[PDB]
RNA sequence: UAAUGGUUUAAAGGAUCCGUAGAAUGAAUUAUAUAUAAUUUAGAGUUAAUAAAAUAUAAUUAAAGAAUUAUAAUAGUAAAGAUGAAAUAAUAAUAAUAAUUAUAAGACUAAUAUAUGUGAAAAUAUUAAUUAAAUAUUAACUGACAUUGAGGGAUUAAAACUAGAGUAGCGAAACGGAUUCGAUACCCGUGUAGUUCUAGUAGUAAACUAUGAAUACAAUUAUUUAUAAUAUAUAUAUAAAUAAUAAAUGAAAAUGAAAGUAUUCCACCUGAAGAGUACGUUAGCAAUAAUGAAACUCAAAACAAUAGACGGUUACAG
């Protein structure tokens, strides 16, 4: 056998040229590889850890928006739910 | 004004766990109530492990039963109910966060809105 | 001066809703809601209250 | 014989805003002699509705969190701590340091985060509540009610002072240990005042964008940011901010929607040094703050840029 990272699995009803049976296409995958990023304010989770466990560390830092991806909004809402969260004796 | 009390109730008697937190509401909700208040919801979350031990006075927890309360009631006497929330050694962390009636009367807890039922009226369909 | 003591002191009064309600019109809605389904007690009476509550 | 000036950096924007006078300035149409009168809504306002987290700001009250220090124990043993390396009158055999618990106290607020934003500035980002303020667009309404603002008023970092609490950490001064030719310093150890809170006084900062406020206008692009649509797509329109610019300006650096084109009002400047000094006055418990000279001396003094030299300056090669 061999490293499944060396070799390329096209997918079932999928088109394809042959340049997917090289490493090539290996190379072009790698560097190209939710509920907040949706009109829910994300304020209202304040009281559920699970969901907005998701989006800090697994030291508890809060996730920059750079990785968590959401608008400026979204991000200052999540912030202040975490925290809200933190401090109610959740999280 | 309507307010979300997240209270953590402790857990002493294994046997029924609930014990607590059924007489913790029964309180709270009399005092709203005599108050010329309302009451809205007391949604049960479960018991759940804290993050932390927590510990309230001088006694340390593990874990408790989480309950939410939705109320109707003035700032005095919710500032009451802080109040007797904070000097009791059954509550182990207490919470009240105001919910805005500016756009509407009927409003779900935050728990049920984040679920996507914006009010109670969707809760009851 | 006689204007801002009478102001405050309607704003004070008892059964003063907030949200630009009248107690009049809202027991008239209220009977005519249940009008209305009949055309289609004590329970009535604590909906009315919490109504009262919430809006006083 | 230069104001046909200036104030980001050469001298010069008031810490900020509010607002009184202004013998300051200021919309539209018509009529009659710059005014009066009647009309108008484009500036400036008021009240609703709708949307949005008006979340952020201010005061107040109520909470949380990591850690630090000390105290007590548990076991365990000879070093620990600090430094460039060491040493310290008060580290450890009186069992220390390290570890694991348990109590106590103060102060602070990790991530998010960009101070994005909010606030007049100073400031302001752990949580919640009360109260107060702040957004856009529509509807209706007032009919110039505006701008600026001398004097005045209010607020105003850090330090400082007066009382009363508190004082874990940090730490002026002081006392010691080093280093040094010397140490009065940088470094190390104890550490008072202060830093914290309450009630005040004081009103200064490179209180800075070294850039006063308002109004009208001027060529682009790219980003966000916030609304309004239209069916993720219109690389969607309308605003603000940010970034790079055209033109313009400028001693240039550069500014760039203002340091451009204009208008209005205020503040301020007029060589260096003497000097923000002296004297006086006012205020303050004081420290001080404000106001603020002149003689004497000189042909200096400063700003931007240019090319070098130098650097206990970087990187790359050989
Ligand atoms: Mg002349
Ligand atoms: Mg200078
Ligand atoms: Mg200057
Ligand atoms: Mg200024
Ligand atoms: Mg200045
Ligand atoms: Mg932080
Ligand atoms: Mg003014
Ligand atoms: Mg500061
Ligand atoms: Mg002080
Ligand atoms: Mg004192
Ligand atoms: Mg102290
Ligand atoms: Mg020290
Ligand atoms: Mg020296
Ligand atoms: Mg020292
Ligand atoms: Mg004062
Ligand atoms: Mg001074
Ligand atoms: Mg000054
Ligand atoms: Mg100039
Ligand atoms: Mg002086």
């Amino acid at each position: 056998k061999i490293d499944q990272s060396l070799s390329k699995k096209l997918p079932k009803g999928t088109i394809y040229d042959p340049f997917d049976f090289s490493m090539g296409r290996i190379h072009l995958d790698r560097k190209y590889q939710d509920i907040m990023k949706s009109g829910a304010n994300p304020l209202e989770f304040y009281a559920r850890p699970r969901i907005l466990s998701r989006y800090v560390t697994s030291t508890g830092r809060i996730q920059h928006r750079d990785i968590t991806g959401l608008s400026a909004k979204n991000q200052r809402r999540l912030s202040k739910a975490i925290r809200r969260c933190q401090a109610i004796g959740l999280m | 004004m309507l307010y979300e009390l997240i209270g953590l109730v402790r857990i002493t008697n294994s046997n029924a766990p609930k014990l607590e937190a059924k007489e913790l509401s029964s309180t709270i909700g009399k005092l709203i109530i005599q108050n010329r208040g309302v009451v809205r919801d007391i949604v049960p979350m479960g018991i759940r492990y804290l993050p932390k031990i927590m510990k309230k006075d001088q006694e340390k927890h593990f874990r408790a039963y989480h309950f939410l309360m939705l109320f109707d009631s003035s700032a005095a006497v919710q500032s009451e109910i802080l109040r007797t929330l904070k000097k009791d050694p059954r509550v182990i962390r207490s919470s009240i966060v105001k919910v805005d009636l500016d756009k509407q009367l009927d409003r779900a807890s935050s728990l049920h809105r984040s679920l996507g039922k914006k009010s109670i009226l969707e809760l009851v369909n | 001066t006689p204007f801002i003591t009478r102001i405050m002191a309607e704003l004070k009064e008892p059964l003063v809703l907030s949200k630009g309600y009248n107690i009049e019109e809202v027991d008239k809605f209220l009977a005519a809601i249940e009008s209305a389904k009949r055309e289609r007690i004590e329970k009535l009476e604590d909906r009315r209250e919490a109504i009262l509550r919430i809006l006083s």
